[PDB]
């Protein structure tokens, strides 16, 4: 979590 | 706020062997740590988040470890398109990078492909004459080059620009010239440019004639 | 495919305002925060805040308190960057991005004017004679600020091209890019290099002949 990564 | 040690500043290593970056933050993070790859004239690239989770379509030779406050990122093969700086992140509270590290990639000796070019009619028209030494794909670094005119060396007026690392081949290339007023450039008739690492003893020379 | 598209580099006056735009697409732009990044020359990369674009609220790192703004236009899936009474300090390159990032913007801080680059083609005269391929160049002279971009045939000969990074005297930068094709496709087909100098708004466009 905590906002970074998982994006594509 | 949270600082980050990143380690080291610059990292040489072959190809082919695996290389280790670590980043010490001032408190623990919780795995909250990103590695992150940057070449120049690009955006970052998101290699590594939550100290181990690949992005999508990351080579598996990328991997990270740690926890608490001690955290690395390995290349288990370097290869040539790996050359960037490479920086961690944390965001267990806000953002914070480390300092970076800039990576030197070793690789076999390799001796440039050399071209002389002589200086355009557009340039001469106005005054000035470049004359232009590509020296392509070569290893290690630390190259020199001569310049002769009429057979007699010249060092004023010598800009030399390298390249970053080939992100092909692992080679450097470079960019010598050599600036003259017109006048001085017709009034001699040989020019040459000369390449040495001395590993090969014999320069490379290429060179043109006004005539 | 997900991408993030900055607008192009930038000549501002100390004092001046710049605003920087940043062009997402390939994903749920309201989804992921927008954050901004500045890389000093020769430095490395340094957090600025992040914007919620959802709510629009800008959350900014201790250094960057009072001259700049993070906006949103989320109809057009847009983030900006706006730099108030600009200093010398804030000549760098700046990207926006989360995961994935935009290419940068690079910004200087000068009371210098513009100078498009003069280009002067690189081509063997009558001393290289050939081989089983031959190298052309392009001397980028005398233009301010950075950057410029060569193109070689509109982007057909893109591989095999190598930039020579650019150096600073008196006042203005020299670059030069070569690219290496076989024999038998010049001097008997046309290679041009092409020359964008954006801070101009300009586009040199040079014929290399034998
Ligand atoms: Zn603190
Ligand atoms: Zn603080
Ligand atoms: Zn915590
Ligand atoms: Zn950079
Ligand atoms: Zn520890
Ligand atoms: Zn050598
Ligand atoms: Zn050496
Ligand atoms: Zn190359
Ligand atoms: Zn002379
Ligand atoms: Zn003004
Ligand atoms: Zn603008
Ligand atoms: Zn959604
Ligand atoms: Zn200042």
């Amino acid at each position: 979590g905590r906002g970074k990564g998982g994006k594509g | 706020d949270i600082q980050m040690t990143q380690s080291p500043s610059s990292l040489s290593a072959s190809l082919g062997d695996k290389v280790t970056i670590t980043c010490r933050a001032s408190q623990d993070i919780n795995n909250y740590i990103a590695w992150f790859q940057h070449k120049p004239g690009k955006g970052p690239r998101l290699l590594i988040y939550y100290t181990s989770t690949l992005q999508p379509g990351i080579p598996s030779r990328f991997s990270g470890s740690g926890s608490g406050r001690d955290y690395s990122f390995s290349i288990r093969n370097l290869e040539p398109e790996d050359i960037a700086t490479y920086y961690c992140l944390q965001y267990d509270n806000l953002r914070t990078f480390g300092g970076g590290t800039k990576l030197e990639i070793k690789r076999a000796d390799a001796a440039p492909t050399v071209s002389i070019f002589p200086p355009s009619s557009e340039q001469l028209t106005s005054g000035g004459a470049s004359v232009v030494c590509f020296l392509n794909n070569f290893y290690p670094k630390d190259i020199n080059v001569k310049w002769k005119i009429d057979g007699s060396e010249r060092q004023n007026g010598v800009l030399n620009s390298w390249t970053d690392q080939d992100s092909k081949d692992s080679t450097y290339s470079m960019s010598s010239t050599l600036t003259l007023t017109k006048d001085e450039y017709e009034r001699h008739n040989s020019y040459t440019c000369e390449a040495t690492h001395k590993t090969s003893t014999s320069p490379i020379v290429k060179s043109f004639n006004r005539n | 495919q997900i991408q993030l598209v900055q607008s192009g580099p930038e000549l501002k006056k100390p004092g001046e305002t710049v605003k920087i735009s940043c062009k997402a697409s390939g994903y749920t732009f309201t989804d992921y925060s927008m954050h901004w990044v500045k890389q000093a020359p020769g430095k490395g990369l340094k957090w600025m805040g992040w914007i919620n674009t959802e709510t629009g609220e800008p959350t900014y790192a201790d250094d960057f308190k009072g001259r700049f703004a993070f906006s949103l236009e989320t109809s057009a899936t847009t983030a900006y960057l706006q730099i108030n009474n600009l200093k010398n300090e804030d000549t760098a390159t700046y990207f926006c991005g989360r995961d994935y990032w935009g290419q940068g913007t690079t910004l200087t801080v000068s009371s210098a004017k513009t100078t498009p680059p003069s280009v002067y083609p690189l081509a063997p005269g009558c001393g290289d004679t050939t081989g089983s391929s031959v190298t052309l160049g392009c001397l980028v002279k005398g233009y301010f600020p950075e950057s410029v971009t060569v193109t070689w045939n509109s982007g057909s000969l893109s591989s095999s091209v190598h930039t020579f990074p650019a150096l600073l005297q008196s006042g203005l930068y020299t670059m030069s890019s070569s690219v290496t094709v076989p024999s038998s496709t010049w001097p008997s087909q046309t290679v041009t290099c092409s020359v964008a100098h954006p801070a101009s708004s300009t586009t040199v466009d040079k014929k290399l002949e034998p």
